[PDB]
């Protein structure tokens, strides 16, 4: 969004004036961060861990 | 020739296959019942004495 601003001193019975919420954006782009493990059968098994 | 087995072996009928698979070499197989079979919890271990 646009940064806000204040209304507007106003006469009785006069037009209330537009300043609408003017809008824009930013991107995103996720990259795909990854780990991996491997261990043998064995060494899962035998670990006290 | 005439209609004979040996020209049609493979077009008016197909060579017999014997149901039963004749087995090879099957090597004596004993040291299940002629040792102590220990199933170890590691690869690598020892046993006191
Ligand atoms: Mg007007
Ligand atoms: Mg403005
Ligand atoms: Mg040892």
């Amino acid at each position: 969004a646009s940064d806000e601003e204040f209304a507007r001193p106003t006469g009785q019975g006069a037009e209330i004036r537009d300043d609408g919420e003017t809008y824009t954006t930013v991107a995103w782009n996720a990259t795909k961060l990854t780990e991996g493990s491997r261990v043998t059968d064995e060494m899962r098994d035998q670990a006290m861990v | 020739f005439a209609a004979s087995d040996p020209e049609y072996v493979d077009t008016l009928f197909r060579e017999q296959l014997l149901e039963v698979v004749m087995e090879g070499r099957e090597l004596r197989k004993v040291a299940r019942e002629a040792s102590n079979v220990i199933n170890a919890n590691t690869r690598v271990g020892d046993v006191p004495i």
